């Protein structure tokens, strides 16, 4: 399951997740206590000139000094005093008027004429009154000046105890993802280095490529935003919500409801986006596909000027691929952040829905701060999910990716490798009545059955179609005999292992390939068991190459692929120095020589061939003049040895190997 | 920067971007409300007069707005997202438009995996930079003034200034951050490259990796390749966060002092308990969505760096192989070369030298020589492949570059040394040369190429399905549908160029049988290491080096005891 193997790759990393969480639980403490400070602030300092007043301020904190006497409200008059019931300050408009008197009742603010007006239906003895105004006597708040400074001072203190957790968990959330996907990658690579040649040869090489690449690239972009920015808004909502809870309940209850509205969309979102990001991810896996093969093939593209309908090719991938990113409009347009916004204004209403009912009871004014704190968590409450939807989009194509990367590490038909080799064996080779079909139905070889003996050579020359190279294929094990035995020094080959069983065989592959490094590199393919065997395997049949080279074999660098910078027989001999360099118990041959001139082939290759002529060799020639002193010529016809023998036993029969031994000369 | 590169993309599509500000503009005025009708609300509240007639009018005007400004921002997000599909688009066509057209000389510098991701994965990243990108800029900063000129018109000028001055010094912070992450990002992208055709060559190169066991080795080179990118993004995941907490940090610091001034202000007889709550609920609208634009320069830059390697590939002018030529002649004729000095562009010495061989209207040229002689580097002049030497070859009395590249090459049908075939079937591949035959003409050029016969043995008869890169069929069975992809049509010169090596010395002579009666009368350039199939050649060029030592007929040749000769003897004998 994909959440499965995600949650498990996570669990590789269980240290970093968890200290992230937990330092930026440290971080979002202090930055939703503050604005619980900011509550305090207001509903203590502005709102307490609302209190009681009028003693002599015998002790504490002084006084505010109104007209001739001592004054001090609540705070710092909470010492055994004698506070009665009069002098209490109340605010009409722009007007702060200070009562001076024994207030009876309250609740409904209004002096006009210096009365008491209205108090809750009661009008219960209209009190005289005294305006103050703004520059009159304003020390009236002069207690909470140095509140107000602490407050602020602790606030910024805590605000660098925020910047250093929110430094380590960012540090740590980053690191864990990258560790995440640098593992993704490496068991994606090895899975795909154990995979049958069955699913390379029916699969375009970029296709492969771009599984690989762009899904674990799709998944890394995942786990590095959008796993972090879920963490990091989960974390957030969860402080919010907590903070709300400590204010009112039923408020923060419906404001919380909104959960089951995220999930909602979630859902909906994830149905359609599925849906769609896998077809454009197959069709983008079908564009690299074609960019790779019109690359690779761009030589004979415009020689036959193919342009225009490779273009049109292409073009179609291009037009699929946009009209299936445009269906994402309708819903990356219908539920963006846009209904975010609107779930700020809705979950506003609420709060205006809530506090006015509570007010019309006079029941909604028992703290102004509380609705400032509400306020402030809603703003930051609805900071985060923009983020969390930005990452909903994200979170679906990246689903659908790791959903094709995980159809990959599955695949069943797998095949183990023992990796070990082991010492030099004999290159005694038979063959058991193997008959072998691609496909099925369809044989390519009917019953071949032949044995080397350690040192003589076994030709097998026949038709451009006979089935030489799968006899090859057999024996390197590439594709598995439907019927028959092969032995090495006998036992199967199908009792080895596959790594086992090639370290005893080098061969000069068909359409020879190079590596992008220097020719020393290929003649090595980068193995430390070498010293300076380079240029003595290569002093054979390349000693004009590495002459006029600029460089001295080993530091002039081929380029991509097979080297674009040498010559097609060139970079056989190359792979030939190659197959020799590696010294093998058993030299394969497949039609080493074809695109080497004759002089340098038949001269240097054959006369130092056979002084090593204790090892066994087969060498699939269509040139007949190589395998003249093969002491076992083997005929393959319609995948069938019809003929056997050396040379002249060949001859002396007239068939097949004499008549395309007469016509090739 | 970005946005200048990005240039001309938006005066092209001007109608459905100005719409979209227009809209957003309208949405962000229209969203300036709700803080201050939130604002004027709690005021009541506090004062008494808050009724339920007032509740009402607050909740209605709330539906309104909240349901216009979601119908009119649907459709500029629809715009903005559009727009970045349709740069995707564009992009896409052009860069696969630019990789056609573009001769060796520029594949032997970028490497194809390079060239995949400068494709696939950079315009992504351009997309997704001009949609989100340009989408979260604009909005931000749209918001940021509207937001500042409401706090200073509505609430107060003292205490929305010094709100702001935490922002100077953010944005040299962004400024500082920005800078280094474009040099981080033009690594990071390349990474992938390396990444890309890393994967791409173990994939193609498999069979050589499994054949000499080298699949730990690899895997090793691949782990260490991992190590490596995962050390870069650990530098870059270290300035990122350094750069994230500052930026949280001048954000709080900005709340703080509005909040702390305004309660001081409040005191001040400056500003009311329900003026407050509005300006610091707009401070907050302002300031909160930075913990997100700190981020949003990680999509900008990325974008940048993308779009920059995507331009580094089209602006490559094209080769010197540029046609820009018109010329009448309608014919090759004669192929004269007069002194030419072709050197390969990776190359420091003279590929060739003083090459001054003729060939008439009619008549089959052999070329031999030892290996890495110059024998297709002769070709590869008339392919028109690499830039032109310092020599002439005039096609008939006409230079090649005075013809144009469309011509030529109907002209000239070309057969590979390599062979390069196509995922598709057989008779596919086969219609490569006319593109639109009848199934009685691919039927002759098969019979030609002496490929009728194995066409039984294949399962499905043209329908084969010849795989990628052609690995469905025997080395030999590749080469005569190649043979067939050249003799589809009838070209005036037919290059072959090494075309029976593998072949079993009996479809050899039938194909050189009847390319021999195909080409009785049309200019062939036949290039063999077998100097049996140049017999009937009208002139045979022998090289070395470069330069060519020997010239002349088959019987001329045996006559010289030269290199020729000797070849001869030795493959007349064997
Ligand atoms: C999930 C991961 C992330 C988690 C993130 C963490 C979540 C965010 C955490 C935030 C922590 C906030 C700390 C508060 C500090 C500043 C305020 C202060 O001290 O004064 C307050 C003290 O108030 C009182 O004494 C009255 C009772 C109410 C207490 C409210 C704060 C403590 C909440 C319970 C703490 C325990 C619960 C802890 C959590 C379970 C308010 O003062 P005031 O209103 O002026 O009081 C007088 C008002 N009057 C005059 C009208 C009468
Ligand atoms: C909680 C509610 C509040 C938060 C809502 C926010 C959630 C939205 C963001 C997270 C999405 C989670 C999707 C599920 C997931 O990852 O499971 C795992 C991957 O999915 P799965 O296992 O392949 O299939 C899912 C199970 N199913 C088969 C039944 C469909
Ligand atoms: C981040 C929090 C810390 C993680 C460790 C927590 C401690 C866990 C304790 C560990 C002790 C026990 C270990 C064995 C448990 C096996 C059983 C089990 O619960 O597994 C099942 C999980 O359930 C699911 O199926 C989850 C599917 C949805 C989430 C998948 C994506 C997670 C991405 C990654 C999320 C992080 C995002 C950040 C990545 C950059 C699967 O079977
Ligand atoms: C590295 C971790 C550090 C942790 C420290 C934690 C704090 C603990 C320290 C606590 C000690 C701090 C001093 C407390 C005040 C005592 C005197 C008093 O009450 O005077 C009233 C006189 O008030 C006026 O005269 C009003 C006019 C000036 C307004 C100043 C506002 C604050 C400015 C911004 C001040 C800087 C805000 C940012 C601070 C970081
Ligand atoms: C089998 C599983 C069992 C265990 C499961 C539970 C294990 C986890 C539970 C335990 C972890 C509990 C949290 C403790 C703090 C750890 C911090 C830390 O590691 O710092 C990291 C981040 O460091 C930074 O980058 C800076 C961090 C800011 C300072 C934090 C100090 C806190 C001290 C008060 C490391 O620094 P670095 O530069 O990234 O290297
Ligand atoms: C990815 C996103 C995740 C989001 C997760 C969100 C949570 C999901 C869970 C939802 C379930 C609902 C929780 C009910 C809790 C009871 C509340 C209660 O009794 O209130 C009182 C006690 O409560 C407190 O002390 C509040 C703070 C601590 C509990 C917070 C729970 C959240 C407070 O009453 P008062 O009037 O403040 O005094
Ligand atoms: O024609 C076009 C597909 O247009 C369609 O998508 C509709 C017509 C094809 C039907 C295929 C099912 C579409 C379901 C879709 C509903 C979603 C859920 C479907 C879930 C199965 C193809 O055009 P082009 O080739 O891209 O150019
Ligand atoms: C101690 C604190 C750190 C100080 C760092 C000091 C060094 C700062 C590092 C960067 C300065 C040097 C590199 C940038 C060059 C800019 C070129 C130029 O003229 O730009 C212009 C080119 O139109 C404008 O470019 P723009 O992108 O359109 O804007
Ligand atoms: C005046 C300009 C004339 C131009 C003529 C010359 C050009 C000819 C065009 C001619 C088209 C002229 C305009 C119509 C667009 C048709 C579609 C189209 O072209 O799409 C384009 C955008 O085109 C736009 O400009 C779309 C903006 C229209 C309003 C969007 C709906 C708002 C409703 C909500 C109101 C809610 C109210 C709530 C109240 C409470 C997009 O594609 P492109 O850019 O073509 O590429
Ligand atoms: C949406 C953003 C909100 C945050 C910023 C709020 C701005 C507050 C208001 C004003 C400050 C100035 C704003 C403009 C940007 C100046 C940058 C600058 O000077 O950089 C240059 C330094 O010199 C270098 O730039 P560069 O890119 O390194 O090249
Ligand atoms: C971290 C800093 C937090 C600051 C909190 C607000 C305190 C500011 C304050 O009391 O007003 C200060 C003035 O201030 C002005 O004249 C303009 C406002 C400046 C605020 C700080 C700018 C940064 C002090 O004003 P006063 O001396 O009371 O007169
Ligand atoms: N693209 C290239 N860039 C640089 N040098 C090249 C390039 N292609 C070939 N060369 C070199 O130029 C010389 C001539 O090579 P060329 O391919 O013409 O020889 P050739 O006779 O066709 O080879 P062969 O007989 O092996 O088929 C050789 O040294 C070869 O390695
Ligand atoms: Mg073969
Ligand atoms: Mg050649």
């Amino acid at each position: 399951k994909i959440g499965k193997t995600l949650w498990r790759y996570a669990l590789l990393y269980r240290k970093l997740l968890i200290t992230a969480v937990l330092l930026l639980t440290v971080a979002v403490g202090a930055e939703l206590t503050g604005p619980f400070i900011g509550k305090k602030m207001i509903d203590d300092h502005i709102l307490g000139i609302e209190k009681t007043w009028y003693e002599a301020a015998e002790k504490d904190k002084n006084a505010v000094q109104f007209h001739g006497v001592s004054y001090v409200r609540e705070d710092r008059l909470q010492e055994p005093v004698s506070k009665a019931k009069e002098a209490h300050i109340y605010q009409v408009g722009m007007a702060f008027y200070f009562v001076d008197q024994a207030v009876s009742f309250d609740g409904n603010r209004t002096v006009s004429d210096g009365k008491l007006t209205i108090t809750n239906g009661d009008k219960s003895r209209a009190y005289a009154a005294e305006k103050l105004t703004k520059q009159e006597l304003f020390q009236f708040y002069q207690p909470e000046i140095k509140g107000m400074v602490l407050l602020i001072c602790l606030y910024g203190g805590l605000l660098v105890f925020s910047v250093f957790f929110q430094y380590g968990q960012h540090y740590l959330l980053q690191m864990s993802a990258n560790r995440i996907i640098q593992k993704m990658r490496q068991d994606v690579f090895s899975h795909i280095q154990k995979m049958p040649i069955r699913y390379f040869d029916n699969l375009p090489a970029g296709k492969v490529v771009a599984r690989i690449t762009n899904d674990t690239e799709a998944i890394r972009d995942l786990y590095v935003t959008v796993l972090s920015t879920f963490v990091t808004s989960g974390i957030y909502m969860f402080g919010i919500f907590t903070a709300l809870f400590l204010l009112d309940v039923k408020l923060a209850f419906v404001c919380l409801a909104i959960v089951p509205i995220i999930w909602l969309w979630s859902v909906i979102y994830r149905r359609y986006a599925s849906y769609y990001n896998q077809k454009i991810r197959s069709i983008n896996s079908d564009i690299n596909a074609k960019m790779n093969e019109s690359i690779q093939g761009m030589t004979i593209i415009q020689a036959f000027r193919h342009q225009k309908e490779t273009m049109r090719e292409f073009e179609e991938l291009n037009e699929s691929h946009f009209y299936f990113q445009n269906r994402m409009l309708n819903l990356n347009s219908l539920m963006s952040h846009n209904l975010v916004n609107v779930i700020r204004n809705l979950a506003f209403v609420c709060l205006i829905w809530h506090f006015g009912g509570a007010s019309l009871n006079a029941a909604g004014i028992v703290s102004i701060g509380v609705l400032y704190a509400f306020v402030d968590y809603l703003n930051r409450l609805f900071q985060p999910i923009t983020g969390i939807v930005n990452q909903f989009s994200k979170l679906e194509l990246a689903r659908v990716s790791a959903g094709r990367v995980f159809e990959l590490l599955e695949e069943k038909n797998t095949e183990e490798a023992g990796e070990p080799a082991k010492e030099r064996a004999l290159g005694r080779v038979e063959f058991r009545d193997v008959s072998f079909a691609y496909q099925e139905g369809e044989e390519v070889l009917k019953h071949i059955s032949f044995t080397a003996q350690k040192g003589e050579t076994v030709a097998l020359v026949g038709h451009t179609g006979s089935g030489k190279s799968s006899i090859l294929n057999l024996l390197f094990r590439f594709y598995d005999a439907q019927k028959g035995d092969v032995l090495i020094d006998g036992k199967s080959i199908y009792n080895m292992s596959r790594q086992e069983l090639r370290s005893h065989m080098g061969i000069v592959l068909q359409d020879p390939y190079l590596f992008s490094g220097t020719i020393g590199s290929n003649v090595s393919l980068d193995d430390e068991r070498m010293t300076e065997e380079e240029i003595k395997n290569a002093l054979r049949q390349v000693g004009a190459e590495p002459l006029l080279k600029k460089l001295p074999k080993g530091i002039n660098e081929p380029v991509i692929e097979k080297g674009s910078t040498l010559s097609s027989g060139e970079r056989q001999l190359i792979s030939f120095a190659r197959a020799l360099a590696f010294d093998p118990a058993i030299l394969i041959l497949d039609e080493a020589t074809a695109h080497i001139d004759t002089e340098t082939e038949a001269v240097i290759q054959k006369a130092l061939d056979v002084v090593k002529q204790g090892r066994t060799t087969f060498v699939i020639a269509h040139r007949l003049s190589t395998i003249r002193n093969a002491d076992q010529i083997l005929v393959l016809d319609k995948g069938e040895i019809v003929e056997r023998g050396n040379h002249e036993e060949l001859m002396a029969l007239e068939g097949q190997y004499y008549q395309m031994y007469e016509l090739q000369k | 920067s970005v946005l200048k590169k990005l240039g001309w993309f938006f005066k092209a599509y001007w109608l459905r971007y100005t719409i979209a500000i227009v809209l957003l503009l309208a949405v962000n005025v229209i969203e300036m409300f709700p803080p201050k009708l939130l604002g004027n609300a709690i005021d009541d509240m506090k004062a008494g007069a808050f009724t339920a007639e007032g509740l009402l009018f607050y909740i209605g005007i709330f539906f309104v707005l909240t349901a216009a400004v979601y119908i009119m921002s649907y459709f500029w997000m629809h715009q903005l997202f559009g727009g970045a599909n349709l740069m995707e688009k564009i992009l896409r066509t052009k860069l696969m438009g630019h990789l056609l057209t573009m001769s060796p000389p520029f594949y032997e510098k970028n490497r194809t995996g390079d060239l995949m991701a400068r494709g696939t994965n950079d315009l992504q990243a351009v997309s997704l930079t001009t949609g989100f990108g340009i989408l979260t800029l604009v909005d931000s900063t749209m918001f940021m003034m509207t937001i500042f000129l409401t706090m200073g018109f509505l609430i107060s000028w003292k205490l929305t200034f010094a709100a702001i001055i935490p922002l100077p010094v953010m944005a040299i912070a962004i400024s500082l951050y920005g800078s280094k992450i474009h040099e981080r990002f033009t690594e990071a992208q390349n990474a992938f490259g390396a990444l890309n055709d890393r994967v791409l060559e173990s994939v193609s190169g498999v069979r050589v990796i499994r054949a000499y066991v080298q699949e730990t080795n690899d895997v090793r080179r691949f782990n260490e390749m991992t190590a490596d990118v995962y050390q870069k993004n650990m530098k870059v995941a270290f300035i990122d966060s350094l750069f994230e907490p500052t930026v949280k940090l001048l954000v709080g610091a900005s709340y703080l002092i509005g909040l702390g001034y305004g309660a001081f202000l409040v005191f001040r007889n400056e500003l009311t308990l329900g003026e407050l709550v509005s300006f610091n609920v707009y401070l907050g609208m302002m300031i909160w969505p930075m913990f997100a634009i700190g981020e949003l320069i990680n999509v900008m830059q990325r974008g940048n760096a993308s779009l920059d390697r995507v331009n580094e590939t089209l602006s490559y002018e094209t080769d010197v192989t540029d046609p820009k030529q018109p010329a009448d002649l309608k014919e090759p004729g004669d192929i004269v070369f007069s002194h030419v000095s072709f050197t390969y562009p990776s190359s420091t010495s003279d590929n060739l030298q003083d090459i001054s061989f003729t060939v008439r209207k009619g008549q089959t040229v052999g070329i031999a020589g030892k290996t890495g002689s110059g024998k297709t580097t002769i070709i590869k002049q008339l392919l028109r492949q690499y830039p032109p030497g310092e020599g002439s070859i005039t096609f008939s009395g006409v230079p090649i570059q005075q013809i144009p590249l469309d011509r030529l090459r109907g002209w000239i049908g070309y057969v590979p040394q390599d062979h390069l075939l196509f995922s598709r079937t057989v008779k596919e591949n086969i219609l490569y040369g006319k593109q639109d035959a009848t199934d009685k003409e691919v039927q002759q050029a098969i019979a030609e190429a002496h490929f009728e016969k194995d066409l039984h043995m294949l399962p499905s008869g043209l329908e084969t399905m010849v795989g990628e890169k052609g690995v469905a069929l025997s080395g030999g069975q590749k080469q005569r549908i190649s043979i067939a992809r050249a003799l589809m049509a009838n070209p005036e010169i037919l290059i072959l160029d090494d075309s029976l090596s593998a072949v079993d010395a009996k479809t050899e002579a039938a194909i050189i049988k009847n390319i021999r009666e195909n080409r009785k009368g049309k200019t062939t350039f036949i290039l063999t290491h077998r100097l049996s199939a140049v017999e009937h050649a009208d002139l045979i060029l022998v090289m070395d080096g470069g330069v060519i030592a020997e010239r002349g007929t088959h019987q001329e040749l045996l006559a010289n005891n030269g290199w020729y000769r000797e070849q001869y003897e030795r493959q007349q004998l064997f």
